[PDB]
RNA sequence: UGGCGGUAGCGUGC
DNA sequence: GGAAGATCGAAAAAAGCACGCTACCGCCCGCGTGGTGG
DNA sequence: CCACCACGCGGGCGGTAGCGTGCTTTTTTCGATCTTCC
């Protein structure tokens, strides 16, 4: 089984799972730890944000690859926004302080 | 056309700034439309940048100085054209 | 209210025996003069005055054109309470 | 964009500001028309339009109407994505408390109000009234009143007192309190109070109040009044076939809450009686609690098919929660999965990739190249061309993956080697081809294994894969430094077969001009591969200046060795290949090639070695046959004689000479000896029993048997495995653990009857079950270790610290487990190393110890080396490069910026599967080596016969060789007679000290007469007649049965002189009075003359594997802790209660504030008239790590933990460097409790991060103010991970509810400053290539 | 083509 | 000599239980109440 | 007058009660002594 791009989950905006659904392989916590041990920060960042969750990042990266430019925009994963909204729904105010 | 980066690693001496400088040089060739200082035997941009780093043609301070000189000639020329 | 079942005082029962005077307020108001929201047709999202309760299975509503309001019979479930 | 995350409880005004509307109806979606209802849970007006730039009514459906709200229906015309952010709010009829701040222990409301949680639950769920305004009556402020009590109170003084019921009363109480005045009163009470528990409670409440007042949060906000509502897309309605809609649990809970609120409002409007409205409010509170966190209190709300509903907090925490399912790990694009096969033609940097998988993965690159080439003018044309798969598409695919690395990863990624970068080579098929040499790194077998492949798709990722994660760069294991690229099965066998010599092989005795002639002879079938010839060869030696010098000489070798010599690089000598060249020899040759030549020739050498080994293994044609495993001819006789011995033992037992245990032990020993003899005979008959006719006569040589060939070379199998194949299987154990009397006397070549197979199945089943239940435990331990060291990176070069650990070789018993060389290799000394006896510097202060330095240290015979340690690193928020040491994966020193905690945790956790969880099943000192004897911590005295008896309970005997290096060490028990004195050389096998293990005989250091004093029969002693001798021996009666009159008459024997008074101890004014402990047996009668060293009185006297490692890393207190002497002083007994005694330590110069309760049944190693120092063992048992840290310091507990972990791992044969254990120990020691507040603002009982306390003390010292004294604490891995500055990591770890409640109450602000936080956020981690970026941001924050 | 629960199986010191 | 701090064991409550993948089955409220037709 | 279809509003299920029942570790609380004094 292989996948370049396809359908995404309607809640977390992540690629589906399983060969039947034409999903992508899951990069688990152990793989993240291995990447951190290797020190490949850029690979981990691109695999965490511009490949799975960042919708604008995904579209921009696809356009750049089609255009022949190998550059990315980290953006902001949608799962973190979902988590923030869920925690806010719990009565706890959590926000990102720019300062 | 490259299998080991040990010589490049010891040339840079940090094995982490080497990745950054090689990425900057590869982006300079691929996006900026630059030219390589060494012949390419049908080599990818990253491999070309690594090979350039191997012989000392490309270095972080060297790249910064070259970029600053290019910027200086660029806006000096634009100022001359405007005036 | 806890482990054991709650025991109401006899005063509460005695009061509730003769408390009930019949209550006018109801969750649904088919009374005339009550604004009612329409959710179908060009009248969707608009309020209309109630004319009077005529019939049992349905009641008539006073639809509101810009020119003037005119009564007409509608289905009871057709209109929504506002 | 942002720098930190702020978390606090939300005020009702803020909640209202968040919401764009109010939800008033439980309706979600009309079934007839798929449109949401007004004011519903999915209302378009409140949240947003269901379609992009389309009004719900349909008046405006174009982008030209963006930003204008329709007047017909009131829904804004904007994108549908805004429905993922807009939230709602529900106005509760009555306030309801938050379940998180009420039930999660400790209760925030109860702690703030200083009232029991049961009262809080009673008032909350409408069971008892609570006073609010006490007034001038006898009622206080917060008093619990029941229904009848409240009725009576309102009856008698029903004028001014206010008592309310429900959450409204709690909200009023919270709103009607002054934080500042209460904090001041609490501080004054804490200052005036003295109780330890009261002090701790007051300190906790003071800290809570200070944290609350410092932040902007208010207590009344802890009682919810407006309920937030999630955006609809976060709780979507899945459209099912047939018109049905899948409803999430959140929608059901929201509908229940809305219905309950509406019912309560309607009943309040109707003016229902008190009980009805109270029940409605209680039910609303229960529904709100179920929605917030279902199952916390009462019966959980069940689902459609009897399952608990998934509440808001249910999907946040746990393995299936958001943190561990969509933040730490996530599914990614450009990924594939396939089975893995073996490709022998591939190189170390190449892996096979199927054409279809490569085409699918690299689709965007092919599209871009096709567009660039002009073949396709649009994306649709490129997609169609790729689908049709023309030749041009294949050419483009081949072009785009010329040097594009791909990350190949296996499912059980135990360590960083589980994922590696490879260059793809196009193949046809559906299976990925893997390089054999990396298989050992992947722990992958070709028996159905499946592996995943990811495609890096940016320049930075491609270069990181090429330079960091490439297989050619990973040749040394970071765990221990041992090489990972080693031949395993076939290459080793081929090399062993090629490099072997026969006796009369064809072509023997020839003279060859070079390896080329040898190969041309072998290929032509004119000379055997094992023929012994002489060849003239030239070898290149590395010169001192770095050049290569060629020496030509004639060497006597074999044809195979000469053939193999050519593939060897120039620098290597010829001696490496002039042997049998087993697996160990091949690994040594590869290591030598890497050390001498470097890395670039090493990969080529490994590839050539693998190719040659595979080719010659194929040419050899080694095979396994039923005749290869030979059964010894002497097995039958050994079995018969063992059976005869067993039968004679059985008949002797039946005659009654011996018992069941003795005969069982004899049978076990006899069968073990028989099995050992059978195995020895098998090995003798297999290894060398072959005979060969040389040129003239017959002789013997090494066997060419295939089984022995693969067993001796190390390709596969082992001695025990060959023994099981050909010799007897040996004894087997039942599942309980005991051994079975009758062993399996049948070979695997021969048949095994039913009984033997049934017996043998027990061990296999036990091992399989152990592995199955061990995998999960190992994974959990690895995850905990990874978290506990997830935020440790190298952020400095040197601290200038003059501290470190004094590493010495470890010795246990009569052997040396680990020499000092490997322990100290790859580390930097903490101070100058001096030559023993010369006071001359050997190693500079800050020089890394490489191989040459270790060789100098070992040639100079140095055992104790002080080296800088990670646990002693002075750098805060990370460690320095110097204090860490060597990288252990690269030759040079450790780099700066990379993560070391993750590497250490992975290295420790990878061998977890090797350990086993299930637990199953002296009177003299023996000397094994010839050398001098040294006694440490020895206070010895000569006995009557001149022998030496030690009066110290911590005496060590060290056997030291003639070179001054400590060879062996033992702990000699107190009061052991010494056969020989100190400083006398002894030979092996000699006994130096002897002692009685069964009983401890009291030793006297004075000479005189023993008298019967201060002890009376029937009260404190008993004159019991001996069972056999009949002598009236005195036995000391314990205080339990001691008479009341004789309680103060403590028994004590005094040595007297001719005068008759007690003899003073030499050098001590206090007279020699040996106190008699309980159950003391004295045989000597009254007035018995004894000398020094005589025996006075007799006193009568675990887990391993994964559980032991977990207990060590969790700082679990042993269930039988050993009491230690906290303060140095004399020992005394003040008084005694029932079941306990009051041991008192009185320092000679210090005060006496200590009174230790010692349990009665705990044996006391020390007596009444002894002297002890700090950190001295008082009772038998394991030492608690907390006690070691508190008394003996950080270094002692660090060494203890390191030694225990290393011993546990060495028991299983796994070697791990001590750097990882030291890193974990340092991560454990991160909190400190203040002792004196000083000029700092830290509380006396506060527990603060060590770095913060150190920084504050440094600042105060710089400013001249006094510092604050601190005591470090030791916490478990989970405890340390939970108690950290960054609440995000603790919340993501486990127990998310408690961590989130703490963060919300305290109003903590969290900076990323770590790996897990940046991973969750989605930014570059501060470790590795991103580190140089992050530091830039820091300096950007500088200005 | 969206998910939960149950069941069974695969790869995980030979 | 009765009240407050100690403690002490015993009981009760909360949280955790490796990583990837594949296939099948079942379910995605439901029940009273009004509408309407035969 | 009876049976099938649509529509809205509660909630453990079903019953003239009871349903459970093979883990370990850590944290909190409580009755009961105790014990120590002012
Ligand atoms: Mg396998
Ligand atoms: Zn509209
Ligand atoms: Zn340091």
């Amino acid at each position: 089984h292989a996948r370049s791009t396809g359908s995404y989950s309607l809640v977390t905006q992540q690629p589906l799972g399983g060969k039947a659904q034409f999903g992508g392989q899951r990069f688990g916590e152990m793989e993240v730890w291995a990447l951190e041990a290797y020190g490949a920060a850029y690979t981990l960042q691109e695999m965490l944000t511009v490949k799975s969750d960042d919708v604008n990042g995904r579209t921009k990266m696809y356009k750049n690859i089609v255009d022949g430019n190998h550059q990315m925009e980290p953006g902001m994963p949608e799962s973190f926004n979902v988590l923030l909204k869920e925690i806010r729904s719990l009565g706890i105010n959590i926000e990102l302080e720019d300062e | 056309a490259r299998v080991t980066v040990q010589d490049a690693v010891e040339k840079i001496g940090n094995r982490f700034d080497l990745v950054l400088v090689a990425a900057r040089r590869a982006r300079q060739m691929q996006v900026g439309g630059k030219d390589p200082l060494v012949p390419e035997e049908n080599d990818k941009t990253t491999v070309i940048a690594l090979r350039e780093i191997e012989e000392g043609l490309i270095n972080n301070q060297i790249l910064d100085v070259r970029e600053r000189q290019e910027q200086q000639e660029q806006e000096a020329a634009e100022l001359q054209a405007v005036t | 209210f806890g482990a054991s079942p709650a025991i109401v005082p006899s005063a509460v029962i005695h009061q509730l025996s003769v408390y009930k005077p019949k209550d006018i307020v109801d969750p649904a108001t088919p009374y005339p003069g009550d604004k009612v929201i329409i959710t179908e047709g060009a009248f969707e999202g608009f309020q209309a005055i109630f004319t009077e309760p005529d019939g049992e299975a349905r009641s008539m509503l006073l639809l509101n054109l810009i020119n003037k309001e005119i009564k007409h019979s509608v289905k009871n479930t057709e209109f929504r309470k506002l | 964009e942002f720098d930190a995350i702020k978390i606090a409880l939300a005020s009702p005004d803020m909640i209202r500001s968040w919401s764009f509307g109010e939800v008033k109806k439980p309706e979600t979606i009309n079934y007839r028309t798929f449109k949401p209802e007004r004011d519903g849970l999915f209302c378009a007006r409140i949240f947003g339009p269901v379609k992009d730039y389309e009004c719900l009514c349909g008046k405006y459906k174009r982008l030209k109407h963006r930003g204008v709200i329709c007047e017909k229906c009131g829904v804004e015309v904007t994108q549908t994505k805004v429905r993922r952010e807009r939230m709602g709010h529900i106005e509760l009829a009555s306030p309801t408390a938050h379940i998180w701040f009420l039930k999660s222990l400790p209760s925030r409301i109860g702690l703030l109000l200083d009232m029991p949680l049961r009262d809080i639950e009673r008032v909350l769920y409408f069971e008892s009234y609570v006073v609010i305004e006490g007034g001038m009556t006898n009622l206080e402020r917060q008093q619990i009143l029941t229904e009848e009590q409240y009725l009576d109170a309102l009856e008698e003084f029903g004028d001014e007192f206010d008592a309310k019921m429900g959450a409204e009363a709690i909200q009023a109480l919270l709103k009607s309190m002054d934080l500042e005045q209460e904090c001041e009163q609490l501080r004054e009470e804490l200052n005036e109070t003295n109780s330890e528990t009261k002090r701790k409670k007051l300190t906790k409440r003071i800290k809570l109040l200070e944290a609350f007042v410092q932040s902007g949060n208010k207590p009344e906000w802890m009682i919810l009044t407006v309920l937030p509502v999630l955006p609809p897309d976060l709780r979507p309605l899945v459209p099912l076939d047939g018109g049905r809609f899948a409803t999430s649990d959140l929608n059901d809970l929201y509908r229940r809450v809305i219905n309950r609120n509406n019912r309560l409002k309607r009943l309040l409007d109707l003016a229902a009686p008190d009980i009805i409205v109270r029940n409605e409010k209680r039910m609303l509170q229960e529904a709100v609690d179920a929605l917030l966190d279902n199952g916390r209190r009462g019966r959980a709300i069940t689902g459609s098919n009897k399952r608990p509903l998934k509440s808001l907090a249910d999907m946040i925490k746990g393995k299936q929660g958001r943190f561990r399912q969509n933040l730490l790990g996530k599914r990614v694009d450009y990924s594939g999965r396939s089975v893995i096969t073996v490709g022998p033609y591939l190189r170390l940097h190449q892996c096979g990739l199927p054409k279809k998988m490569a085409l699918e993965l690299f689709k965007p690159f092919i599209y871009g190249k096709l567009e660039l080439r002009g073949l396709a003018t649009t994306i649709k044309a490129a997609k169609k061309m790729v689908e049709r798969e023309e030749a041009v598409v294949w050419d483009i695919l081949d072009e785009v993956i010329r040097e594009h690395p791909v990350l190949l990863n296996r499912a059980p990624t135990l360590h960083r080697l589980g994922i590696q970068a490879f260059e793809p080579v196009l193949i046809e098929g559906k299976a990925i081809q893997l390089h054999p040499l990396v298989c050992a790194a992947y722990n992958a077998d070709f028996d159905g294994d499946q592996m995943a492949v990811h495609v890096p798709l940016t320049l930075e990722a491609q270069l990181e894969a090429r330079a960091l994660m490439m297989s050619t760069n990973n040749i040394l294991s970071p765990a221990n430094g041992e090489p990972i690229i080693v031949p395993s099965q076939d290459v080793v066998l081929g090399l062993y077969y090629m490099t072997r010599d026969c006796v009369n092989a064809k072509g023997e005795g020839m003279v060859l001009t070079g390896p080329k002639e040898a190969e041309r002879l072998y290929r032509s079938g004119l000379a055997s591969l094992h023929a012994r010839v002489k060849v003239r060869i030239t070898e290149y030696e590395k010169d001192a200046n770095g050049e290569l010098v060629a020496k030509t000489s004639l060497k006597d070798t074999t044809v195979g060795r000469a053939i193999l010599w050519m593939i060897v690089p120039k620098g290597l000598p010829y001696s490496i290949v002039n042997q049998a060249l087993g697996k160990k020899a091949i690994s040594k040759m590869l290591n030598t090639c890497y050390r001498i030549l470097g890395l670039k020739p090493t990969v080529i050498f490994a590839d050539q070695i693998m190719y040659t080994g595979f080719a010659y293994a194929a040419r050899s044609g080694a095979s396994v046959g039923i005749d290869d495993m030979v059964i010894p001819e002497k097995k039958h006789e050994i079995i018969s004689e063992a059976e005869a011995e067993v039968a004679e033992i059985q008949e002797q037992f039946q005659s009654g000479l011996v018992t069941a245990g003795e005969r069982y032990n004899k049978v076990i020993d006899i069968w073990a000896a028989a099995n050992d003899r059978v195995s020895k005979a098998m090995m003798d008959n297999l290894q060398t029993e072959t005979v060969i006719n040389r040129d003239g006569q017959e002789e013997k040589q090494v066997s060419f048997n295939s089984i022995y060939m693969m067993a001796d070379s190390g390709a596969r199998g082992s001695a025990a495995q060959i023994r099981q194949l050909a010799g007897m299987r040996g004894l087997m154990a039942k599942p309980d653990g005991s051994i079975i009397e009758t062993p399996i006397t049948a070979n695997f070549r021969e048949g095994l009857n039913v009984l033997q197979y049934f017996i043998s199945t027990h061990g296999a089943r036990k091992g399989l079950a152990d592995t199955a239940l061990k995998t999960a435990n190992s994974g959990y331990l690895t995850r905990r270790l990874v978290d506990v060291a997830q935020d440790l990176v190298v952020t400095e070069d040197d601290c200038g610290t003059h501290e470190g650990i004094m590493m010495t070789p470890v010795i246990e018993g009569g052997d040396v487990k680990e020499p000092l060389r490997d322990r100290v290799l790859g580390r930097v000394t903490a101070e100058d190393v001096l030559k023993p006896g010369t006071a001359d510097i050997l190693v500079p202060r800050n020089t890394l110890l490489h191989e040459q330095w270790c060789d100098l240290l070992e040639e100079n015979s140095v055992d104790a080396v002080k080296v800088r340690s990670v646990v002693s690193c002075d750098t805060d928020f990370g460690v320095c490069a110097h204090c860490y040491g060597r990288d252990l994966a690269r030759g040079h020193i450790i780099n700066k910026g990379e993560a070391i905690g993750v590497i250490a945790a992975q290295s420790i956790g990878e061998p977890g599967t090797q350990l086993t969880m299930r637990t199953f099943h002296e009177s003299s000192i023996q000397v094994k080596n010839k050398g001098s004897i040294k006694l440490s911590n020895v206070k010895s005295v000569v006995n009557s016969s001149g022998k030496l008896v030690i009066t110290s309970r911590n005496t060590e005997l060290k056997l030291i060789d003639e070179f001054g290096r400590t060879k062996e060490s033992y702990k000699v028990p107190y009061g052991a007679v010494l056969a020989k004195g100190d400083g006398e050389q002894v030979a092996g096998g000699e006994t130096v000290a002897n002692w009685d293990p069964h009983t401890m005989p009291v030793i006297t250091e004075v000479s005189g007469f023993v008298r019967f004093t201060d002890m009376i029969d029937g009260q404190t002693i008993t004159r019991q007649t001996d069972e056999l001798t009949g002598l009236s021996s005195l036995v000391v009666l314990d205080s339990a049965e001691r008479t009341a009159g004789g309680k103060d008459l403590r028994p004590a024997l005094k040595i007297v002189d001719a005068q008759g008074n007690d003899v003073l101890i030499p050098g001590t004014d206090m007279p020699a009075q040996y106190f008699l402990p309980g159950k003391a047996i004295v045989q000597l009668e009254d007035g018995v003359q004894i000398s020094s060293g005589d025996t006075l009185a007799r006193i009568p006297q675990i887990t391993g594997g994964l559980p032991r490692v977990a207990d060590l890393f969790e700082a679990r207190r042993p269930k039988e802790p050993a009491i230690l002497a906290e303060i140095s002083g004399i020992v005394s007994f003040g008084k005694e209660t029932k079941g306990k005694r009051r041991l008192v330590i009185t320092p000679v110069d210090g005060s006496d504030p200590y009174e230790e309760m010692i349990p009665k049944w705990r044996q006391l190693n020390v007596f009444e008239g002894e002297r002890v120092e700090r950190g001295d063992v008082i009772s038998d048992g394991p030492e608690a790590p907390h006690d070691i840290l508190r008394l003996r310091g950080v270094h002692a507990v660090t060494r203890y933990i390191v030694n225990e972990v290393q011993d546990v791992y060495r028991l299983q044969g796994v070697k791990i460097n001590d750097k990882h254990i030291e890193v974990i120990v340092r991560q454990m020691l991160r909190k400190a409790t203040i002792v004196n507040a000083g000029s700092s603002d830290f509380l006396e009982g506060e527990q603060v991060e060590y770095s913060r306390v150190k920084i504050a003390n440094r600042e105060l010292e710089a400013n001249g103010k006094v510092g604050a004294t601190y005591s470090r604490d030791l916490l478990g891995i989970t405890k340390a991970s939970l108690a950290t500055e960054s609440f995000i990591s603790a919340a993501s770890f486990q127990e998310t509810t408690r961590v989130l409640t703490e963060a919300a109450v305290a109003g903590k602000r969290d900076e990323l400053r770590g790996l897990k936080e940046n991973v969750i956020v989605g930014r570059l981690i501060p470790a590795g290539t991103g580190y140089a970026y992050h530091q830039d941001r820091m300096r950007r924050r500088a200005a």
